[PDB]
């Protein structure tokens, strides 16, 4: 999507429209992302007049969207490091 | 192993070379039944990261 709103409202538009806070999300997805950005809770409820701490719920769920799903196609790989000097002091006695 | 109750008779060919026929009764009494235990492990390997 290289969009985190694109990709936002094609998941939103994958799922039913059932849910609840489902037109709300997505307004907020569409060009409300800033206020989100800043964390701007006054501000966003200031501009699109939405209902207050009920936006709380749709906020949770717009959480649980699973950015960046391509994500799971990174496999781990280990990082091979070599140490130079290694330490024990087991029962104290440190020995280098 | 079980003492089983077992006849010598050939039955409609179920015990045509080494063909073994079982009892639900068995299943029921399950009897044979056997109990197996699988390890999973797991490590940490701290990285560079």
């Amino acid at each position: 999507a290289k969009d985190l709103r694109d990709c936002l409202l094609i998941q939103l538009s994958q799922f039913a429209k059932e849910t609840p806070w489902l037109e709300e999300a997505r307004l907020i997805i569409s060009d409300h992302l800033d206020l989100l950005a800043n964390h701007d809770f006054r501000t966003l409820m200031r501009v699109t007049r939405l209902k207050e701490e009920v936006l709380k719920e749709a906020v949770n769920l717009i959480q649980s969207l699973d950015p960046r799903p391509g994500q799971s196609i990174q496999t781990s790989e280990p990082e091979y490091v070599i140490p130079d000097v290694l330490v024990r002091k087991v029962s104290g006695r440190w020995t280098v | 192993g079980q003492n089983m109750r077992v006849a010598f008779m050939p039955w409609n060919g179920y015990n045509f070379e080494d063909s073994i026929l079982v009892s639900e009764r068995v299943v029921q009494e399950d009897r044979f039944t056997t109990i197996h235990i699988q390890e999973l492990a797991c490590v940490s390997r701290d990285t560079k990261l």
